[PDB]
RNA sequence: UGCCUCCUAAAAUGUAACGGAGGCGCCCAAAGGUUCCCUCAACCUGGACGGCAAUCAGGUGGCGAGUGUAAAUGCACAAGGGAGCUUGACUGCGAGACUUACAAGUCAAGCAGGGACGAAAGUCGGGAUUAGUGAUCCGGCACCCCCGAGUGGAAGGGGUG
């Protein structure tokens, strides 16, 4: 049953708008999965109330 | 009253006992379920009737938590 | 609801068997591969 | 702990077929032991557990054999089939040992029938 | 189509009974032809049971 | 070769030996299996799972998923004993990492409110589980060729014997936390 | 008012009352046969809608679940759960036994023909067991071609289902 019922799954190079790209394997037809946000365009690297009257309110 | 009805008794129990020379095919133990289990030279039967398969004496014993009906021919 | 049916042979039409089936689960005629003593070999059997 | 699921669930299967398949003094029982490296086999005579003839795949007559692991199964099946015939044995029952029939064990069975063991 | 235009609108949900009756499969029975083997079906975006729905069209019991 | 797998035994396998004084390289954890299931409880009405529950998990994962059946009947859920209600798939080995990479890089940092996810969602062994709200933006699916949206939840099974060691393993792969 | 299970029943069998509790007059073309594999309920922790309880993962869990259907005896070795092909839910017999006033009822290894499954060993003459039934008479039907009221046929009779 590891034969011709599973969907098509070949290697797929993926690009982001940040420019950081990488090469994995997924089911997108053409190697053409396009994202606008990634895991290296963000931290996980480094990161009323009494301020009311300070505009002389 | 509402009760009062019974079924005919079925004459179960052990029929040939230990140390008893039996001929080939005699009913050793008639029962419901496998209260006794077939051992050497003893077949079970369609309603758990433990017939014999060979002439010879009958001896009883334990085999792994199930009590047995066997024949030393 | 379970009528008695009978299984005639398919080579020679002898009515060799008889049994029961459920008339609403099986609205069509049973086919089984049963023995036939006329022929001495297994053949097919439909109902009547 | 999958080195314990494999032992517990193969003497769970080995005792499943051992009920209906016994092996006696005229028709003994042939028990294979498929490890990941070798295979062992012996003929056991279940009335007093007296093994009549064994043939392992660890001594030099099988260790010096060219080929893969099935090729050392076809050789050891030619051993006990001609080690039975010094004890005078001609029909046996085949204990799978709990394993599946196919592969290394089925190549021992079809190489033990070509030398006498009538099963 | 070949030419022309078929303007539909998003204020319409389609239900289509057909001349070929191809939704009916001649191998399975009345309770699976319409209720797909399960027990409560969506009809009017509601929870009406299957056996009680087919019985509304005459097919009941046997 | 999946790039998260080569990243695994290169330095992370070296990292944990400094943290715990082990005596064998067999006691170091490794993620063994990752399990995804929809759990479509709505599927007990109208059978919207054929083009609805098999195909959508197929493009997310890569292989066809197992449709599961219910162990016993429940009246209030309108659910029998034997009706299809859940759709499970399982990821082992070299397909597991290619789901762990592509979750944690182009799908999981499409999840807002960056406290990561909770590091208190382990069980007592080192096995994690998080959830997803809708059919996420795994970009392999498209929003114009789907039925109604449906979430999922994703198990991750490890060889850990305690939670923080399982937390130490899964942090270093691409799971954000706080 | 017949049939099945328990108790009364005095530790074999058997045993009454208008004594005490319940069931049956069916169901299954797979819920049968076989080869192969698996272990439950309940409880705790983690989780999208999810709640005491749907689906998932991991722990502890030796029978407290399950058995088509009442109860008892049973069954984890599984008879419980799942899957692949199949029709032994056969035809010709049946040594020897159980029960038994009689009529009945029950069990049956083994022999052959022809099969199913299994690599073989082997198992299979319905169902975990015990109920789901009704004598004789007289008729119906299909087949075998046994007798055919002078002879050839026929009518009718007869036989095995
Ligand atoms: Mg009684
Ligand atoms: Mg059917
Ligand atoms: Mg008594
Ligand atoms: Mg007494
Ligand atoms: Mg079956
Ligand atoms: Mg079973
Ligand atoms: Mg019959
Ligand atoms: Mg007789
Ligand atoms: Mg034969
Ligand atoms: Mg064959
Ligand atoms: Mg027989
Ligand atoms: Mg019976
Ligand atoms: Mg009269
Ligand atoms: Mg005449
Ligand atoms: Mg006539
Ligand atoms: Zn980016
Ligand atoms: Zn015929």
């Amino acid at each position: 049953m590891k034969s011709d019922i599973h969907p098509a799954y070949e290697e797929t190079t993926v690009v982001c708008g940040c420019g950081n790209t990488f090469q994995t394997r997924s089911t997108k037809p053409g190697g053409r999965i396009v994202v606008e946000v990634c895991s290296q365009c963000h931290p996980f690297y480094t990161g009323g109330r009494v301020a009311r009257f300070e505009k002389r309110y | 009253s509402r009760n009062g009805r019974d079924s005919a008794a079925q004459r179960l129990g052990v029929k040939r006992y230990g140390g008893q020379v039996v001929k080939a095919g005699e009913i050793l133990v008639r029962q419901r379920g496998t209260k006794f289990h077939p051992g050497v030279n003893v077949g079970r039967g369609g309603d758990d009737t433990l017939f014999a398969k060979t002439a010879g004496a009958v001896e009883f014993g334990i085999k792994r938590g199930r009590k047995t009906v066997s024949i030393v021919g | 609801v379970r009528p008695k049916i009978t299984l005639a042979c398919e080579v020679c039409k002898h009515r060799n068997y008889i049994t029961k089936k459920n008339r609403r689960n099986d609205p069509d005629r049973l086919e089984l591969k049963k023995f036939c003593p006329n022929c001495g070999k297994h053949q097919a059997h439909r109902e009547t | 702990s999958v080195s314990a699921t494999r032992r517990i669930s193969r003497l769970r299967r080995h005792t499943r077929l051992r009920k209906k398949l016994s092996g006696t003094a005229e028709r003994p029982r042939l028990v294979v032991h498929r490890s990941a490296r070798h295979i062992h086999v012996q003929l056991v005579n279940d009335l007093n557990g007296t093994t009549v003839a064994a043939a392992s795949s660890i001594e030099a007559d099988v260790r010096g054999v060219p080929g893969d692991k099935k090729a050392r199964s076809v050789r050891v099946g030619q051993l006990i089939a001609e080690r039975a015939k010094a004890a005078g044995i001609d029909t046996v029952v085949f204990d799978r040992g709990g394993y599946t029939y196919g592969g290394r064990i089925a190549a021992l069975a079809d190489a033990a029938r070509e030398n006498g063991l009538s099963f | 189509p070949d030419s022309g235009s078929v303007k539909v609108g998003e204020t319409v949900k389609l239900s289509y009974v057909d001349q070929a009756r191809a939704g009916i499969d001649p191998r399975k029975t009345v309770w699976e032809v319409v209720s797909d083997g399960l027990d409560y079906i969506q009809v009017g975006q509601t929870e009406v049971p299957s056996r009680a729905y087919v019985s509304a069209f005459g097919f009941k019991g046997p | 070769q999946p790039r998260l797998k080569e990243r695994y035994r290169s330095e992370i396998r070296d990292a944990l030996r400094k943290q715990f004084g082990y005596g064998n390289v067999m006691q170091i954890p490794t993620v063994t299996k990752v399990v995804v299931n929809m759990g479509v409880g709505e599927a007990a009405r109208d059978a919207k799972l054929i083009n609805g529950a098999v195909n959508d998990l197929a493009l997310i994962t890569g292989q066809k998923p197992e449709v599961r059946r219910a162990r016993k009947s429940i009246a209030q859920f309108k659910l029998r004993e034997g009706m299809p209600v859940g759709v499970r798939v399982t990821l082992r080995g070299d397909r597991m990492w290619e789901f762990l990479d592509r979750l944690t890089s182009i799908a999981l940092p499409r999840i807002r409110d960056f406290r990561g996810l909770s590091p208190k969602q382990f069980d007592g062994v080192g096995n994690y589980t998080f959830g997803l709200a809708e059919q996420a933006v795994f970009h392999e699916v498209d929003v114009d060729k789907i039925d109604r949206v449906r979430g999922m939840d994703i198990n991750v099974v490890t060889s850990a014997a305690t939670d923080d060691e399982g937390r130490a393993l899964l942090r270093a792969l691409g799971f954000p936390f706080k």
